[PDB]
């Protein structure tokens, strides 16, 4: 009442197919533009907001 | 075989289209999206592992939804 | 003998992108040797609540750190709030 | 926890509720749901039972709760349960809604008003309702007029 | 019933052996050795009700060490 | 015909400080309604690992802090690191 | 096959017994001189030896 | 994840070759042991091998390993396994532990030498010994003076 994952046929599994093998531009950044991570205080910060978050949930 | 797990294009529009009833007008740089889908197939990975575990001690070959379910709780998820 | 008019639904589909043959391989990896007809939809659910998790509170550093674009770097902060360790990012 | 959708957004609840299977919705119900939840539409279990009804199934439903009177999620134009059946014509359901609570006041603005539903519902119907269905509607419609007074 | 889980002193000289092949000369703030003892309780609390769902998973309501073991793997010990 | 020379042995008792109730005690508080009787057994080598992984810890905060007077804070930092949360200390 | 933890006689399980109910004061410090907790260097340090420790076990 | 002992520091593995279960030994030294483990005393699953021997037992295990020449822990005195089985006067073990390796030299330091420990072993038991067992231990005793040479 189950379904073998190891036999003839699970090489099909594991073929190449290049058009889903990348990801595209589309939703990711349009530029090189320079991308400034956390400041230690935004951390703590959205940290903060996201403990209060869960504290109402 | 191959390292292949989940493909690519279809786990980047995943990731899009759940950003997006959080937030709109998001963009995504790509490490982003790479550093998403493998802690999700580590997770899955790992996960099926513990899951394995679960049916062995049913003295079952065949993993099932509630030896998923089994693992999660131990693992503490809700 | 009136008629009825049924509800518009909202469609989000993209979930389904985690094919049986992506469930396959990772189950494999995970050392599975057999899995029951309701292990697909079950691992699409499992899934989805795990990145709708990290995703939530990856978007919210984004926020936090006003701009629109999302790095790796929130990624890998949210992947530790929600206990998960990423190295590499 | 408990909530987690299929790709419409619907709850367990709601599968029970849309399927008619009473069977199903009370034993769900034991434990089963958190009221009011929203699919991707803005949806409410309570919404498909009044939708489909299924009297027997929102009898079992407007019980616990309530949740009775529920408005629109965004984009599902502001519809309550009143509203609801009064656009698929099952009155014994709408009678039921009204008993229990109503929000009759509530002219859920698709720009129109509860009784203005149901005569829309009828204006659109008008060939093809039975006796007894004709007559359902006229009770109800007195009834709503005399509602706002 | 009580709150009581391990008797406080044999919890004590419990401590103070385990602790002296690793250092000796050593002594223990009273608060410390609460400390021990509320994580060592709230640990193994903890555990049986993992070894529980371990148990009624393999439909048993008689728990066992292969419980134990199972809920610790899955835990992520070693 | 000769004779032989047993091994001396070393004790560490302690470890059954955590008797047969105290672990009864425990496993009610965790819900468990039934016991085999390698619990007991399975229980104590369970704790014992526990602790000397913590107590390891532990001692080495205490020495860092050149001091012989092991603090609740040692202790909580040493549970924190072996994945433990404790509050109120 | 197993023993039943709850019925007639678990209440003996949680009797008092004063002197297991206590710590003792044989082990614990000698005196209530102030205790100074590990300075942050003092702590990376120690995390840092650790890590370490396990690096080679 | 393999080391976790009993109240006296023993190892699973340590108990089989301790109480001489040679079905038991081979089945836990399949997947078994990481060796030369010390119990709380310093000694190791070859000393109660040779300290009980058990000969068929120590030829299992000095087979894998090695781990054939293991010292004191500190509190143990310093006996290798070649003075253990001396000491427990079992040669055809002490003859087993002199292929596949051996101490010769070792000079334990209870103050005592190899041979001394045989020699001491023998003036304690000197009356009470068989033929066959003098016989043993004569052969032993010239082995061990003319290993030193």
């Amino acid at each position: 009442d189950g379904e073998e994952l190891i036999g003839d046929g699970m090489e099909r599994d594991y073929r190449a197919i290049p058009e889903l093998d990348a990801y595209e531009a589309e939703g990711l950044a349009l530029d090189d533009e320079d991308v400034e991570e956390l400041t230690a205080s935004q951390r703590e910060a959205a940290e903060r907001a996201m403990r209060q978050r869960d504290r109402e949930a | 075989s191959t390292e292949l797990l989940i493909r690519k294009l279809p786990f980047q529009r995943l990731v899009r289209e759940i950003a997006q009833d959080f937030k709109t007008d998001l963009r995504f740089q790509s490490a982003a999206i790479g550093a998403l889908q493998e802690a999700s197939e580590a997770y899955l990975v790992g996960l099926f592992e513990d899951t394995n575990l679960c049916a062995i001690h049913a003295k079952r070959v065949t993993i099932m939804p509630k030896d998923i379910q089994l693992a999660r709780r131990i693992r503490g998820e809700r | 003998k009136g008629g009825a008019k049924r509800h518009r639904k909202v469609l989000r589909d993209n979930i389904q992108g985690i094919t049986k043959p992506a469930i396959r391989r990772l189950a494999r990896r995970g050392g599975v040797k057999r899995i029951s007809g309701l292990i697909y939809e079950e691992t699409r659910g499992v899934l989805k609540v795990f990145l709708e998790n990290v995703i939530r509170d990856a978007v919210t550093y984004t926020e936090h750190a006003k701009r629109k674009t999302v790095t790796a770097m929130d990624v890998v902060y949210a992947l530790k709030r929600q206990g998960r360790t990423l190295y590499g990012f | 926890k408990w909530n987690r959708r299929n790709d419409m957004g619907e709850t367990l609840l709601h599968r029970a509720c849309i399927e008619g299977q009473l069977r199903r919705v009370q034993d769900l119900v034991r434990q089963g749901h958190p009221l009011n939840p929203r699919d991707y539409c803005g949806w409410t279990p309570l919404h498909e039972a009044c939708n489909y009804g299924h009297l027997e199934i929102v009898r079992f439903l407007l019980d616990h709760g309530a949740a009775v009177d529920d408005p629109g999620g965004q984009g599902c134009e502001g519809i309550t349960p009143l509203h609801d059946a009064l656009n698929c014509g099952h009155f014994e359901v709408a009678e039921l809604l009204l008993e229990r609570g109503a929000s009759v006041t509530l002219r859920t603005r698709k720009g129109l008003s509860p009784l203005e539903t149901l005569q829309q519902w009828v204006k659109l119907y008008r060939r093809d309702l039975d006796l007894e269905t004709r007559q359902k509607a006229r009770a109800m419609e007195m009834l709503l007029q005399a509602a706002a007074s």
